[PDB]
RNA sequence: UAGUCGGGUGAUUAGCCAGACUCUAACUUAUUGAACGUAUU
């Protein structure tokens, strides 16, 4: 379900993200970037004309079989085809797109990717120059990730015609946009958000003084 | 014996509670009178005679930390620093070190808290455990209760042992000491960004 | 060859110290000795017939000891220990964690090999019976795990030599820097008159022990303990004062000062008479202006009928 | 609960006596006992458990004393691992067992063919009686179906896709050692179903419905 | 104030909050997370020392993560000293990123990290200048390392450049400098505090040359 | 200021008096074994 376009829309005005369901599906992007649909379809079409072969040459017992495959095939293609049909970012493209709004966005943040360890999927990150899983990153690092991340996601299901999918419309509301940050911390955020996310209208609520620093009195 | 009489009548609070358990009124008294004897100063604040507060914590491959010593102040420490420098996890040391007090006030041989074996390991560490080491106070007559919380990594063969009887110990008198005789005890609290939850008046709790 | 040297020493036949090491890493009595607060301790020692075996041992074969170690030698103890560090006046403690059950026969034939001074030379057939003489089995079912007993004779010298290349070491590298350092057992004692180069101590001790010894022998960090005039400074049970000087502590001096008043008025009864008298002896040798001092305020009657 | 859990699993926990309601609120001594002898032939007597609770903060601990339980328990336990023996069967039936019936009943997982599904809630009150109907049915379809069928025609798959393998075809080598695993492990259940010398599908379904109809005299 | 209502037919705890009479689920977030704190603490402490005349003057060890959560600048001029006051005889171990809440603390009850740590330090220590009653402009820059103004603003550099300039030009207002202080002008406006700075400054150095004139004569 | 050291007094492990000290910074420990002090011989 976290591959579904609208599930963007899933729980978008509930107050917390969902930062549970970003990292499903960052997870599933990268075992798809890891493993191509097509050379799926064909070897599923290379399997479907061998197990063909042997029915032709009277196995009547593998017709069952067959028949799975053909039905397992139809479905990679349309698959595909809706895939296709969505004119979609490519799944890589889509990582890629995540993982620079991430680390462009939060400071101590420099890389993140999936690594299989033992036989479990394990989002990482390098946070301060040290490799972290994301159950080891401090409260407000966490916090901050989560949205970031939440809303990239978003953007980017919602936004598959763009070049950019983060330069899309929307509104976006935060409440105490200063929740666990340090002041140097303060200084930085709403400049990297306005970078990441140029054309979205960013109505926040801010106790700090330090934020203010770095915003005009018009919008205040 | 004559020894922990010799160190109950010089004012050490472990002998005395020794000498109340094998004889079982002087010694119970003075367990007692440890405890509850304080004053009045001079602004109108009782003040006990025998103070209870952590003096002294040491971490060794905690986390993000190899080895790191802190002295605390006996009413107000604050720690400062930027996002991702341990202060939370120090709070988190200090707060399972506590769970053993807690346990054993209110249950004999009780369990508190244990360090985790997934995420409490420094990565990088070239021995795979961890050590939390904190050192505390109770009056002159119990200079230094140490404890240390110990914890090997995942998979490594080696198991490394906690060290909490002298919590224990501590906890044991105010426990029984408490049954015998009505006395005030310790608070010992944690407050952490948690404490930021959604207000439910309906959803009552039964359990106690 | 050890078996022949120790069957001469104790008038025994090779075939009987032999029959009797087979199993003497099993020849252990264990028993409880309360601490002064709370709890108890645990020793083992072996049985008699396998002490008279490691004294024996101990007597054949002189194994070196560093200078810097204070315990368990002749001719010194913790008044000496404490007056090697007396005139400085920053101090550092430091204690190595489960000192004698951390030495294994692995540690102590490593340090034969590694030694500088001269190590007696054994033949390979007498290794085995060394390692039965010297180490105690603790579990009965696992047959691999020997480890030296504080309450064995022979453990002492053992843990003393296996502490040797260690000592001679951080004694070298302490000097350089002005810095004391003495050993008792497995409590080490550093002192200097320089501000600020006790810091470095600590870690370089973590390095050295590591590099000798492994994981084997470790630095117990809870047990590290620093220093100086403005604080209470004691060295093995012995308070230095701030003029330098040793002391049996206030507290200490004011018990023994109320013992001999509770004497003088026929109060005290004869297991705390004999307490007094043990206490004044020891408080003899370790600061005799006391002894003179009590006997200006008691008494010297007083106190010749107490120690008569 | 403390025979079930501990011929279940070395070391299984039965279940404790609650603080807060199992402990009288007038109690002098401040804690609460259940004590049960049980008997097992003349070789075992007496087979002694008290199941204990003190209140909060009180001087002493009162523990349970549960060895002579777990004891017993160890020898079924270990006894019927080595070679299967007959099992004592544990049940309570309070007045929770009047509940209307769901009809909407689940598909075969597979667990309620497992024996010791037998101890599976069984002190709960209520009983399982979905769990007998899915067992029922299933029961049913296996006397319908034939035996190793499945097996002689896994068996037949398998020698069909080796001769395809053996014929030069080596793209079918990833499903030749899937259906041979799948034979495998079908033979080891019939195997294990053998070696667990266990009664007849048919055999089952006649007792249970023997017993139903004797007892229940509505029911013909 | 806070009590208990219970005409309504339902168990309601109100409290006088800014002279208003509501109900806990009207408080502000920052305003129930605190009531929330101190509530419980007092509970407890209550419960624990039956024998005191005031049961909050019992012992104990309280650690408090983030002390300045959700607390508007004003409470966190006040929150450490009302702590400390209610209950004197607990120890506090406290975090806060809030130069506010460190501005009302002794130094000696701060420790810090060193900024370039990484995890090797043996042993926390004090800062070097004293919080307690200190401007909160140079709490953020001497003990937490942060400058008085953001520095990825253009803007935020230009008194610094400006006053460069001054001291390029022997002190005199040359045409870079007069832009510069009208860009000031334009941006901060008459009255702004930068402004008036750079007032300060030309005045200074005019001095300042005019000394250097007479001197020279 | 506090903590620490301890010369004196004090039916004396208390209290009181006097003098001093201050690297971020003691927390008094363990036997029957070993060593040391004393006693015994
Ligand atoms: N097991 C670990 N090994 C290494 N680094 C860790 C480990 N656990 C946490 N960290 C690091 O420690 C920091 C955690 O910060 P935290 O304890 O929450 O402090 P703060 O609250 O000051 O941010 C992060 O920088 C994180 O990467
Ligand atoms: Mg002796």
């Amino acid at each position: 379900r976290r591959e579904e376009r609208f599930d963007a829309y899933s729980q978008t005005l509930g107050g917390a993200g969902r930062f549970d369901h970003f990292v499903e599906w960052y997870i599933y992007l990268h075992k798809r970037t890891v493993s191509d649909i097509s050379s799926s379809i064909k070897e599923l079409e290379q399997q479907v004309n061998d197990l063909q072969r042997t029915v032709d040459g009277g196995m009547v017992s593998v017709k069952s079989l067959l028949e799975q495959m053909k039905f397992k095939l139809s479905e990679a293609i349309e698959r595909n085809d809706a895939a296709v049909s969505s004119r979609v970012l490519t799944e890589s493209v889509q990582k890629s797109i995540v993982e620079k709004a991430i680390c462009s966005v939060v400071p101590s943040i420099s890389n993140i990717w999936v690594e299989m360890i033992t036989g479990s999927d394990l989002v990482k990150v390098t946070n301060d120059g040290h490799d972290v899983t994301i159950d080891q990153l401090s409260d407000g690092q966490r916090v901050f990730l989560s949205l970031v991340a939440d809303l990239a996601r978003r953007m980017v299901m919602l936004n598959p015609l763009l070049e950019n999918p983060l330069e899309g419309r929307g509104i976006v509301l935060i409440d105490e946009i200063e929740l666990h940050l340090h002041p140097k911390w303060q200084q930085e955020v709403i400049l990297n958000l306005r970078s990441a996310f140029p054309n979205i209208q960013f109505i926040i609520t801010t106790h700090s003084p330090i934020v203010l620093s770095t915003i005009e009195k018009r919008c205040i | 014996t004559k020894q922990y009489e010799r160190k109950a009548k010089g004012g050490n609070l472990l002998s005395a509670f020794e000498l109340y358990q094998r004889n079982s009124g002087e010694w119970f008294e003075m367990c007692r009178d440890y405890i509850q004897d304080g004053h009045v100063d001079e602004s109108g604040i009782f003040r006990p005679d025998n103070a209870f507060y952590l003096r002294r914590l040491t971490l060794k491959d905690f986390r993000r930390f190899s080895l790191l010593e802190i002295k605390l102040e006996e009413d107000l420490t604050v720690i400062i620093g930027n996002n991702g420098k341990g202060k939370t996890s120090i709070l988190y040391a200090i707060a399972k070190t506590l769970s053993w007090f807690v346990a054993n006030i209110l249950k004999e041989g009780g369990s508190g808290q244990r360090l985790s074996e997934m995420t409490d390991i420094k990565n990088d560490a070239e021995d795979r455990y961890s050590d939390v080491s904190s050192t505390f106070f109770f009056g002159k007559g119990l200079k230094s209760v140490p404890i240390r919380l110990s914890r090997s990594a995942l998979g490594t063969a080696e198991r490394r042992d906690s060290e909490v009887k002298p919590a224990k110990d501590l906890a044991d008198i105010w426990r029984v000491i408490n049954e015998v005789n009505t006395i005030n005890l310790p608070t010992f609290a944690l407050y952490n960004v948690e404490r930021s939850q959604p207000f439910n008046r309906n959803i009552k709790d039964n359990t106690g | 060859s050890v078996i022949r040297g120790l069957a001469a020493v104790l008038r025994q036949s090779d075939s009987d110290i032999s029959a009797f090491l087979v199993t003497a890493p099993r020849k252990y009595k264990v028993y409880k000795i309360p601490k002064r607060t709370t709890g108890f301790r645990v020793i083992a020692q072996p049985a008699k017939g396998l002490k008279d075996i490691q004294r024996a041992f101990v007597q054949l074969y002189s194994l070196p000891v560093h200078d810097a170690s204070m315990a368990y030698m002749k001719g010194k103890g913790i008044r000496d220990n404490a007056a090697a560090h007396a005139g400085n006046q920053y101090l550092l403690k430091a204690d190595l964690e489960d000192f004698f059950n951390s030495i294994t026969p692995a540690i102590f034939w490593r340090c034969i090999e590694m030694s500088s001074a001269q190590t007696p030379q054994f033949e390979p057939q007498d290794k085995l019976f060394i390692e039965k003489i010297l180490f105690w089995q603790p579990i009965k079912r696992r047959k691999t795990k020997l480890i030296l007993s504080v309450g064995a004779p022979s453990s002492p010298v053992i843990s003393n030599f296996c502490m040797y290349e260690f000592d001679n070491r951080i004694h070298a590298a302490c000097k350089k820097v002005e810095i004391t350092y003495t050993r008792y057992a497995d409590d080490l004692t550093f002192s200097s008159n320089i501000p600020d180069v006790l810091k470095a101590v600590p870690s370089t001790l973590e390095v050295l022990l590591k590099d000798l010894f492994g994981s084997a022998l470790r630095l117990n960090h809870s047990k590290t303990v620093f220093s100086s005039k403005a604080h209470n400074r004691h060295v093995t049970g012995i308070t230095i004062n701030n003029e330098e000087t040793l002391s049996l502590g206030r507290d200490r001096k004011r018990f023994i000062k109320h013992l001999i008043n509770q004497y003088k008025y026929g109060l005290l009864d004869n297991e705390d008479k004999a307490y007094l008298i043990g206490l004044l002896a020891f408080a003899s040798h370790i600061e005799p202006s006391f002894i003179t001092r009590m006997n200006e305020k008691y008494s010297l009657e007083l106190m010749e009928r107490l120690r008569g | 609960s403390w025979f079930v859990a501990n011929i279940l699993k070395e070391g299984g926990s039965g279940q404790r006596l609650s603080e807060m309601t199992d402990i009288k609120n007038d109690a002098e001594d401040r804690y609460s006992d259940v004590s049960s002898t049980f008997f097992f032939g003349k070789g075992l007597k007496s087979v002694p458990i008290r199941l204990s609770r003190s209140a909060l903060g009180t001087a002493e601990r009162r523990d349970s004393e549960v060895k002579p339980a777990k004891d017993l328990a160890d020898i079924w336990r270990v006894i019927n691992e080595v070679n299967t023996i007959n099992l004592p069967t544990f049940a309570l039936y309070n007045v929770e067992r009047s509940q209307p019936f769901n009809r909407n009943i689940k598909d075969n997982t597979g667990r309620r063919e497992e024996r010791f599904d037998a101890y599976s809630q069984t002190l709960g009150g209520a009983g399982r009686f979905d769990h007998f109907v899915e067992w029922y049915i299933y029961l049913h379809k296996r006397t319908v179906s034939d035996i190793s069928s499945s097996i002689k025609e896994l068996e037949q798959q398998v020698n069909d896709l080796q001769r395809t393998v053996d014929g030069g075809m080596v793209s079918v080598k990833s499903l030749l050692e899937q259906m041979k695993f799948k034979l495998s492990e079908a033979i080891e259940r019939n195997d294990a179903a053998v070696s667990s010398r266990v009664l007849t599908e048919s055999v089952q379904k006649s007792i249970v419905e023997k017993a139903i109809c004797s007892v229940v005299p509505s029911i013909s | 104030n806070i009590w208990v209502e219970m005409i309504t037919g339902s168990d309601l705890v109100k409290v006088t909050n800014d002279g208003h009479d509501v109900t806990i689920d009207q408080l502000s977030d920052g305003q129930r997370v605190f009531l929330s704190l101190v509530a419980d603490l007092a509970r407890r402490m209550v419960m624990l020392n039956p024998l005191l005349e005031n049961p909050l003057e019992g012992r104990g060890i309280v650690l408090i993560d983030e002390i300045e959560l959700h607390l508007h600048p004003k409470w966190q001029q006040e929150v450490i000293l009302n702590l400390r006051s209610a209950f004197p005889n607990i120890q506090f171990i406290i975090t806060t990123h809030s130069p506010i809440v460190l501005s009302t603390i002794e130094k000696r009850c701060i420790r810090e990290f060193e900024p370039n740590d990484d995890g090797d330090q043996s042993f926390l220590d004090s800062p070097d200048m004293q919080t307690k009653g200190s401007e909160n402009a140079q709490i953020l820059e001497q003990v937490m390392n942060v400058h008085s103004t953001p520095p990825g603003i253009a803007e935020s550099h230009w008194l610094g450049n400006f006053e460069l300039l001054l001291l390029d030009n022997s002190g005199e207002l040359d045409n870079h400098s007069q832009v510069l202080y009208d860009q000031i002008k334009a941006h901060f406006g008459i009255d702004s505090i930068e402004l008036k700075k750079a007032d300060s400054l030309i005045r200074i150095n005019k001095m300042k040359n005019k000394l250097n004139k007479i001197r020279a004569e």
